[PDB]
């Protein structure tokens, strides 16, 4: 309740994703599948054989399971999955 | 709908460099003007045709004028006519008659229609 | 100034009717903003003194001769007076519209 | 239909009757560029002291056109291993000496440059060239020395009338389409038209120019390798294999 | 430096009509007359023969021993 | 100024301290609205959501 | 030249042609534009630097794309041959 | 993770709008918006041919439709070419660039076609220019339709569509 503002922005990014949150999710299973990690989506019929576009494509699917802990400066923190069962 | 046999008025020279400008007396106190350029340019002063603007596409010939757009900008003046503008796709086609046509519920707005103008022989 | 863009090979480039294809083209647009009309007026007398063979002096504030004598000298020729000329594409074949 | 209009000393003009202008268009651009000429490939040099360096000298020589009309058929195209040898192998004594391609000796008889007027170099005092270059058929797409137009232009057909008289338009029309006779104006020359629309600009309502749809005007002008007849005719076969082979591709695919 | 064999805009071969075109217009002729009736009418090939500097000449003297 | 600035961040509640703690703002440009997803300076440019509703009609 | 085949179907069809310059692609698309059935064709330089061309033919469904093609390259082979044999008697 | 960060964050197309203002950095130059401009000009009419060669060097294959102009000849006006390209719920009533002066109208009824009229993805009035699809111009046209539609298609529509502008000014003739 420390302003109206912040309560929107605050009801806003709980459902929602960041571009940096997505960027580091992409980064860390890229990473995962170069050393030797299985993919969890199929890996035929796709268009592209690099790591960055199968860790893309399986963060869009949700298959892979990151579950995201953000800190909130009050000592709050806030768990978001990834999975969308 | 809405044909009526009409006089020509003039073909002004136009605001752009090779647009002219083809106005028309129509009955019931109705009157077009619409752009042509160049190439469109069929059309001799104080020549009698007819002009038909319907949704389903009509017969036209070589030696008629037609074209398709679609219909929009109603307004009313404050004299209390109503003013249209059918733009065939950048051609613009202004109608100045009483009892408009998306007023008389003729057309919907916003709407593919045909416009033909015919010369009579 | 500036680099080139690309090489056009001859019969990609847009030819006359006479077929002299250009060397070097030029943007228009790099014109109007540097206010370079010295360029055109040689580009002018560059044409007329191929053309007619006489010498052209372009010294400041004297120039022989002036651009209407020369323009007209060009019209004399054979070539338009304004320096332009009909052009078709090369790759298609169409005259341009201008 | 086809009809001559004027066949000079290396130039053609052809007006084409019933051909889409992409035809025409495409016989222009093979005419240029798929139509094979012998010329230079590959020089080597026994002696050099000209004040041309090697790879200048070379060029130069590339330049040069040789005539070709019967290495056609006598020489393996590039696709396919057969090169023509030239000999050039002179030296000055007291005087400087300019000298030609006259003076370029041919492994071949019937292959010689088209002119010996052209220069090749021009030599100092006590020194001497020597040096034997490698001909070789080929295509305008892989090099311009293997061009055999120096110059093809396929432009509209031109209709331009008169509808009365007027003195302004002999003059502003740059080609001679217009003359005053008699007091009266007419055209003289109607295929020499460029379709400027001046002599439409300066006097609008005495003369109309249009443009023949259906009919077209192609000319080429040779540098001497070439008849500019045998030039259209390599031009279309080489259009011809380049669809034929295209068709053949398509019908393997399905 | 020595003229171009052919004309760089169009492929013209000009060198061989530089020793007629530099003789006559250095014979008291005016250059457009004996341009025009030597062959060349596109002035792309005219700007080739008229603008064209004949350093060759005055090279052979300072010439590369080699 | 980048030196300057260098240390400020956004956080969850959309305030702009610092990475030393320091706050700067309670919330960021009062509406929490980055200018790069802002239409000109206007968070929604009212009149263009009109245009895109009823447009055609207009 | 190689040859290589994108999005084929009954009425659409691309098709890629490896080492043709602008000549080939606009006889082609001429051709294509006069043969009936053809609703839109069109060819396409990708880069000038590289020296293939991309033709895209869409059809109305009454003759398949690659007939469509066939036809014009006929069409295309009975204008050159008619052009050689008018300028042989020139 | 590098290649990973870069692509998800610093590619091109996400960044065409500048974060100094909200505008978009990245549009159409000095040659686009002339070739945007006499394409857009209620004027222009284009045959069958020409519309095939202007739409060749974008990357669209569809029906063309029924052209604008049926009789005498066939012409399909440009406005009709660019609209193919807009999304099909898609409104604007700007004025354009050439709206500056006493030309001017400052409505949808000036002969002049300077009061761009967009309705459902159909280009029925105004010109384009540096107003209707320039850079650094906010509350644009183009900037209205990649913060409506995404910045994927806001590259696809530059690519495309700036690519047709550029083929029409190339046949048609510019000059000075
Ligand atoms: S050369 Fe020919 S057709 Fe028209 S404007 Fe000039 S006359
Ligand atoms: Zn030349
Ligand atoms: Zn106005």
């Amino acid at each position: 309740t420390i302003d109206k503002i912040n309560e929107i922005f605050k009801e806003n990014w709980k459902n929602k994703l960041t571009k940096y949150e997505i960027a580091r999710i992409i980064s860390a299973r890229a990473l995962q599948l170069s050393m030797g990690a299985l993919p969890l989506i199929d890996t035929s019929n796709l268009k592209s054989d690099d790591v960055i576009s199968i860790a893309e494509e399986e963060l869009k699917r949700g298959v892979l399971p990151i579950t995201i802990r953000r800190i909130y400066p009050n000592g709050q923190v806030e768990l978001i999955s990834v999975r969308k069962i | 709908m809405m044909q009526g046999t009409c006089k020509i008025s003039s073909i002004e020279k136009g605001a752009l460099k090779n647009l002219y400008v083809v106005k028309m007396d129509c009955d019931n106190d109705l009157k077009i003007e619409f752009d042509i350029t160049k190439e469109l340019s069929i059309f001799s002063k104080d020549e009698e045709v007819t002009f038909i603007i319907s949704r389903e596409k009509p017969e036209y010939s070589e030696k008629d004028f037609c074209a398709h757009g679609y219909l929009f900008l109603e307004r009313q003046q404050e004299d209390g006519s109503f003013i249209d503008e059918i733009s065939l796709y950048g051609l613009i086609v202004k109608i100045l008659s009483k009892n408009g046509l998306i007023n008389s519920k003729l057309f919907k707005m916003m709407d593919h229609v045909y416009y033909c103008v015919k010369k009579k022989a | 100034k500036g680099v080139v863009g690309i090489l056009i090979d001859q019969v990609d480039m847009p030819y006359t009717a006479k077929g002299i294809v250009p060397d070097i083209i030029l943007n228009p647009h790099a014109l109007p903003s540097r206010m370079t009309i010295g360029q055109i007026m040689e580009a002018i007398g560059g044409k007329y003194a191929a053309l007619s063979g006489k010498p052209v002096d372009a010294t400041p504030f004297l120039e022989t001769p002036k651009l209407q004598e020369m323009q007209k000298e060009i019209l004399k020729l054979g070539h338009l007076p304004d320096s332009t000329e009909v052009v078709y594409d090369g790759r298609t074949g169409q005259k341009l519209k201008s | 239909p086809i009809s001559l209009i004027e066949r000079n000393g290396l130039r053609l003009r052809l007006v084409l009757e019933n051909y889409p202008l992409e035809f025409v268009n495409s016989i222009r651009r093979a005419s240029i560029l798929y139509v094979p000429v012998m010329a230079v490939d590959e020089v080597y040099f026994i002696e050099n002291n000209s004040p041309l360096y090697d790879e200048i000298l070379a060029h130069r020589l590339a330049l040069v056109p040789f005539v070709s009309d019967e290495a056609l058929e006598h020489y393996r195209p590039p696709e396919e291993g057969c090169y023509n040898r030239v000999y050039l192998d002179v030296e000055a004594k007291d005087q400087p000496l300019m000298i030609y391609s006259r003076d370029l000796k041919s492994e071949d008889q019937m292959i010689t440059p088209v002119s010996g007027a052209i220069p090749i170099v021009l030599l100092g005092s006590k020194q001497k060239i020597s040096l034997e270059a490698r001909l070789r058929l080929g295509y305008g797409k892989e090099h311009i020395k293997y061009s055999p137009v120096s110059v093809s232009i396929v432009r509209y057909y031109p209709k331009v009338t008169v509808l009365g008289n007027c003195e302004k338009a002999v003059e502003v029309c740059p080609e001679g389409v217009f003359a005053m006779e008699n007091n009266k104006l007419v055209v003289k020359n109607e295929l020499s038209c460029i379709l400027c629309e001046e002599c439409l600009k300066y006097c609008a309502g005495s003369v109309s120019i249009e443009s023949v749809e259906n009919k077209f005007i192609l000319e080429i002008e040779s540098v001497g390798s070439l008849k500019p007849e045998r030039i259209l005719i390599e031009a279309s076969k080489s259009l011809l294999r380049k669809l034929s082979e295209l068709k053949s591709k398509l019908e393997a695919g399905k | 430096m020595i003229i171009p064999i052919r004309c760089f805009t169009c492929g013209a071969v000009v060198a061989d009509k530089w020793e007629p075109f530099s003789n006559r217009v250095m014979g008291g002729e005016d250059p457009e007359k004996v341009l025009t009736e030597l062959g060349v009418n596109r002035y792309c090939c005219r700007r080739m023969l008229l603008s064209h500097v004949n350093i060759i000449r005055e090279i052979i003297h300072y010439t590369r021993p080699i | 100024l980048i030196n300057a600035l260098s240390d400020l961040r956004i956080e969850y509640d959309g305030t702009v301290r610092s990475l030393y703690g320091d706050i700067v703002q309670v919330v960021y440009g009062d509406d929490a609205v980055h200018p790069m997803y802002s239409a000109h300076s206007k968070s929604v440019n009212v009149n263009r959501v009109i245009e895109r509703v009823i447009g055609w009609k207009r | 030249m190689e040859i290589k085949v994108i999005k084929e179907e009954q009425n659409y069809l691309e098709l890629q042609i490896d080492g043709e310059e602008h000549t080939i692609g606009n006889l082609l698309k001429g051709m294509l534009l006069k043969v009936p059935g053809v609703k839109f064709a069109a060819y396409s330089l990708p880069h000038p630097l590289i020296t293939s061309i991309t033709i895209k033919i869409l059809t109305d469904g009454s003759i398949s794309a690659r007939e469509a093609l066939i036809k014009a390259i006929e069409l295309a082979e009975n204008y050159a041959n008619l052009f050689i044999d008018e300028v042989k008697k020139i | 993770e590098a290649i990973a960060e870069a692509r998800e964050l610093m590619l091109v197309h996400k960044n065409i709008i500048t974060p100094r203002y909200g505008g978009p950095i990245i549009g159409g130059g000095q040659d686009y918006i002339s070739g945007a401009y006499l394409l857009s000009v209620k004027t222009t009419l284009l045959t069958v041919e020409e519309v095939a060669t202007i739409l060749g060097v974008t990357d669209f294959v569809g029906e063309l439709g029924e052209p604008a102009i049926l009789a005498p000849k066939p012409y399909y006006t440009g406005k009709q070419v660019i609209s193919l390209f807009l999304p099909k719920d898609f409104n604007f009533h700007g004025p354009a660039n050439i709206s500056k002066g006493p030309r001017a109208c400052k409505d949808e009824i000036c002969p002049h076609d300077s009061f761009i009229v967009i309705k459902n993805g159909l280009l029925l009035e105004g010109v384009f220019d540096k107003k209707a699809i320039g850079n650094q111009q906010p509350e644009s046209m183009l900037h209205w339709s990649i913060r409506e539609y995404g910045t994927e298609y806001g590259k696809w529509l530059m690519d495309n569509v700036f690519k047709m502008f550029i083929r029409f000014l190339e046949m048609r003739g510019f000059t000075m």
